[PDB]
């Protein structure tokens, strides 16, 4: 479903309309079909990658490839989604300050292996931002972990490039892009008429979870670019 | 004529937005000049009797008219404000990190201007684009002043793009071979490109000046540095086929250059093309396709730098096999460390990567030029052991070649026909070689020959 | 200087010899020019007031001289052994079998006479390759003097390249921008290179003749081309940049040769060069280059051929995509088929390409070229009686035949006449929507009114 949505985007479909249309067929069922900037999690990278490599121990390079697909594929979202990011903002992201809303690999949860949120942060990182992190749930010295080079106890572009927030207000304060990569409920309750007043313009919603679908109209009225995956710019 | 340009503000003190809006200012007496930095030492310095820049005939202009209608400072919003016209004229480093890390141009300086005239403007003004910008530099200003706009701004965003080489900066600005003004195929488009027109139309012929839309006007830049660069790899290219065959590169190039349709410039082959425009523009230009989806259009156009780069390593292995293949411990003079002759600068100098790959074999080098400042040749072969062990800079020619094995010419200062040979002769270890990187010695083979030299070139069967 | 040429035989009496020969007679009367063919039907023509070969200019320029000292024959054993110089100018067809097929160059023809010119002859000439030859060709014919030898025959061999275009022949020998004389570096191979050089001297001033090594001559002629092949492959290239930045790609053109030390000859873009000259040569260099070991340089001068090839085939494609990736027995009109305007040559032209990949997808298509002969277009598009082309090809004897219930008309070759057809009539009998595809940027300028009208016009390096 992440592979179409890169199709819905560039056609004009809309990613959420495709996966219910699927999913109502009783065969394939509507579970797991939700679009996303990418799975994590503890499960899927490592028992996928732990099949490929059987597959090669077995001489089987066909069946290896074939699974070694849905790892790429989860890549490449990612990667198109920081490079949407990085495009909007003229290809230069040096010392802008840009707000990360969710850490954790889903809503709900304090776990961040394999989130999506730490691999768009360190494609940002790579471009110098200025990063204000916050998740109500994630504790702060785990997300400095997450992003410092491990065995480096005290990591020199951590420090000088992230800040983690109390709260989502101080994170967008300022900012070019909010940056939404876990779907936290409470990201669709946020002020953002408060939020819009103190960002840069042009001013950037990045929603990497579709969780802000419906506000969309309400988003650009307020005067942001709101920008999603799986829709059309 | 219908808008008329009465006051230019330019953001950006340097070696383009400096010089053009002083002849700008000594061209038009009646147009009020204005170049502002945030460097205070520089605008006092464009203000002094030694001006922060050196370029021939510069200070002649600039005192002319510094005080009439020429003015430097610090105040950049003052200046904003009372501009009819404002040239944008920072750098823009190409990127260190991130996406198109070597190659993409950072455009953080380009923005850090566009906000700051739209926080100072009010009304109608024209903002020009003088800088080497990328390709869709004029769009991102344009998204800029968009968004943040007010009631009666009316911001008009052109590209102009410089043409100028260093120490020929005034004589290129006084007599362009044109003058290039991009800007959008609408009404009020034409109208602030005709306004700027009609300021070069004060000392430039109208056929001269090339007006285009914006796009155009930001690929020409580029793409004419790649063009040239071109010449330099496809005489060069010829260069390898000649060493082959027994043809004599310059005698090729001269062949070819006397038909008008090719011409006869840049089409002298060396060690390799250098400078800060060449391989930097093609590079970007290599970028610019992937990320549009052409590699077609990327592959054709790295060749010029896959071809220089070759040339480049050929020259080095042909040194290094003359010599058996162990340099360790072999004293070597380069001779020229500059990219060409008549200036310090040392960017993309083909003597940093010549002399590279002879450190890379242990070879001693001792290294000569007359104008590059000793601690630039040290910070160019630097990542410094290796430095201070094998390079030793020389004060003089006849110090690096005493007891060297080899005279390595990587810069075609014109010094060097000059040299007392016999001389370094008698103090080289023998077999003497003397390997021209530029052609320089030509019509001294024989004599050199003579005084027992196994002389060898670029474009020349040994 | 010291030796003067005063009988010149031209073996070879085709579009290089023939009017070569007919200049350089006429501006040395003294030197008697005898022009040698085996074919005796062209011989005739030569001697007729017809010529086999029409150059403006060139009828008075034979017959203010043939008979005075000029002289077409096909006597040819006779004129070499008279001659003092023998230019040998024949063809050098590219191989079509064996070691580089389809791109190196077959010597048999310059084998052939090096051995005729040597059977022929006694005492003093010099021998001059004319025609474009590869490199080492000189070689060649050195060696084979060399293992015929004969007592006091002392055969010198130079190297003197044609550098003509079709249509501009005569001007370009009587004031050509560089006369290029190659020979050896040794006091005989400078004695010859001077006594030709006292030929042309006759009418060309000494600064324009250039003297070099034989074989930096032989490789003038093939690097020369390649450049200019290079210059439109590169704007070519730039060309596609501009359809997806909304540059211009004409705009640009101007702008970069503006720069004198780039010039604004042969910034042209278009669908894509052709003509029996540029890809014929830049392949010869690349063949050289592989077998020289030299792959560096041969995938550097390959890129202008890929190039040149992406041209052609994005070209099509935008075609094709444009009529919703089907043209199975759509009609459409190819308007132009000869290489370039002003000429019925289709040698290699783009038109014959354009055309195969739309013959691939069942269209229908029908071609109006003012020149080119009808049986021409039909060998060309021809398998190597066809049933392919019969079936899809229909060849217009006017313009408004092949547009008449067309889908999009294509204009591959920049004939002049295209711009001033009746496109309201035109846009009347097309069906919709109507394409206009102008492969040449021919057409701008009227591209507001085209619109206005109701095409859909769209050219290469422009921004759709």
């Amino acid at each position: 479903i992440n592979s179409i949505s890169a199709l819905c985007e560039a056609t004009g479909a809309d990613v959420e309309e495709v996966a219910t249309a699927i999913g109502m067929d009783q065969r394939i069922g509507n579970k797991f079909l939700k679009a996303s900037v990418g799975f994590g999690g503890s499960c899927f990278q490592k028992d996928v990658l732990n099949l490929v490599y059987l597959c090669e121990a077995l001489n089987l390079p066909e069946v290896a490839r074939y699974w070694q697909q849905v790892i790429d594929m989860n890549d490449y979202q990612r990667r198109r989604f920081a490079s949407r990011i990085i495009d909007s903002l003229f290809n230069t992201v040096t010392d802008k300050k840009i707000a990360i809303l969710g850490f954790a690999f889903k809503k709900d949860t304090g776990d961040t292996r394999e989130s999506s949120s730490i691999y768009i942060s360190k494609y940002l990182m790579d471009e110098g931002a200025h990063l204000h992190i916050y998740d109500p749930k994630v504790p702060r010295e785990q997300i400095v972990v997450d992003l410092s080079h491990p065995g480096v106890s005290e990591d020199d572009q951590v420090s000088r490039l992230v800040t983690i927030s109390k709260d989502p207000y101080e994170a967008c304060d300022g900012a070019h892009a909010v940056v939404i990569c876990t779907e936290w409920d409470m990201f669709k309750e946020l002020d953002y008429e408060r939020i819009h007043k103190k960002m840069l313009k042009p001013a950037f919603i990045f929603d990497g979870r579709r969780v802000l679908d419906g506000l969309h109209n309400e988003l650009q009225t307020i005067g942001f670019q709101i920008e999603t995956i799986g829709k059309k710019v | 004529s219908m808008f008329e340009i009465k006051k230019i503000c330019c953001i950006g003190a340097g070696y383009v937005g400096g010089p053009t809006c002083s002849v700008i200012a000594h061209m038009c007496p009646e147009i009020r000049v204005t170049v502002v930095d945030v460097n205070e030492s520089r605008i006092n310095a464009w203000n002094s009797p030694t001006l922060p820049i050196y370029e021939p005939g510069l200070k002649e202009v600039v005192e002319s008219c510094r005080g009439k209608n020429l003015f430097f400072s610090t105040n950049i919003d003052d200046a904003i404000k009372e501009a009819d016209l404002v040239f944008i004229s920072v750098n823009t480093p190409t990127k260190t990190y991130g996406m198109g890390k070597g190659r993409a141009a950072d455009l953080k300086y380009i923005e850090a201007c566009a906000r700051r005239i739209v926080q100072n403007s009010n009304g109608y003004k024209i903002v020009t684009e003088k800088s080497a910008v990328p390709v869709r530099a004029a769009e991102s200003i344009r998204r800029i002043f968009d968004a943040n706009t007010k009631p009666n701004l009316n911001l008009q965003v052109l590209s102009n793009p410089e043409f100028l080489a260093e120490g020929t900066a005034i004589k290129d600005l006084k007599n362009p071979d044109r003058v290039l003004i991009g800007g959008d195929e609408t009404p009020e488009g034409q109208r602030a490109v005709q306004a700027l027109c009609a300021v070069y139309e004060h000392w430039v012929p109208r056929e001269k000046i090339l007006t285009t839309n914006t796009w155009s006007s930001e690929l020409s830049k580029l793409a004419a540095n790649a063009f040239l660069a071109q010449r330099i790899s496809s005489i060069n290219s010829i260069s390898a086929l000649c060493e082959a065959t027994g043809a004599d590169v310059e005698e090729v190039a001269t062949a070819i250059g006397m038909d008008q349709r090719i011409g006869n410039k840049f089409l002298k082959a060396s060690v390799g093309f250098g400078g800060s425009c060449f391989q930097k523009d093609v590079l970007n230009l290599v970028y610019l396709c992937e990320a549009l989806n052409l590699p077609e259009v990327a592959r054709y156009w790295q060749q010029v730098i896959d071809m220089n780069d070759y040339q480049r390593r050929r020259f080095a292995s042909r040194i290094i096999d003359s010599l058996f293949n162990t340099v360790t411990d072999k004293k070597i003079a380069i001779l020229g460390f500059a990219f060409k002759k008549d200036t310090g600068d040392t960017r993309e100098s083909s003597s940093i990567y010549i002399s590279k790959y002879l450190m890379d074999e242990g070879a001693h080098l001792h290294i000569y030029d007359p104008k590059v400042p000793r601690e630039q040749i040290v910070v160019d072969l630097s990542h410094d052991d290796q430095v201070s062990r094998l390079v030793t800079i020389s004060k003089d020619p006849y110090e690096a070649c005493d007891g060297a094995h080899a005279v390595v010419i990587c810069t075609e200062w014109d010094m060097f026909k000059e040299l007392d040979y016999e001389r370094i002769h008698k103090k080289m270890l023998k077999p003497a070689f003397i390997f021209d990187g530029r052609r320089v010695l030509d019509g001294l083979h024989n004599e050199l020959q003579t005084i027992g030299f196994q002389i060898e070139t670029i474009g020349k069967k040994v």
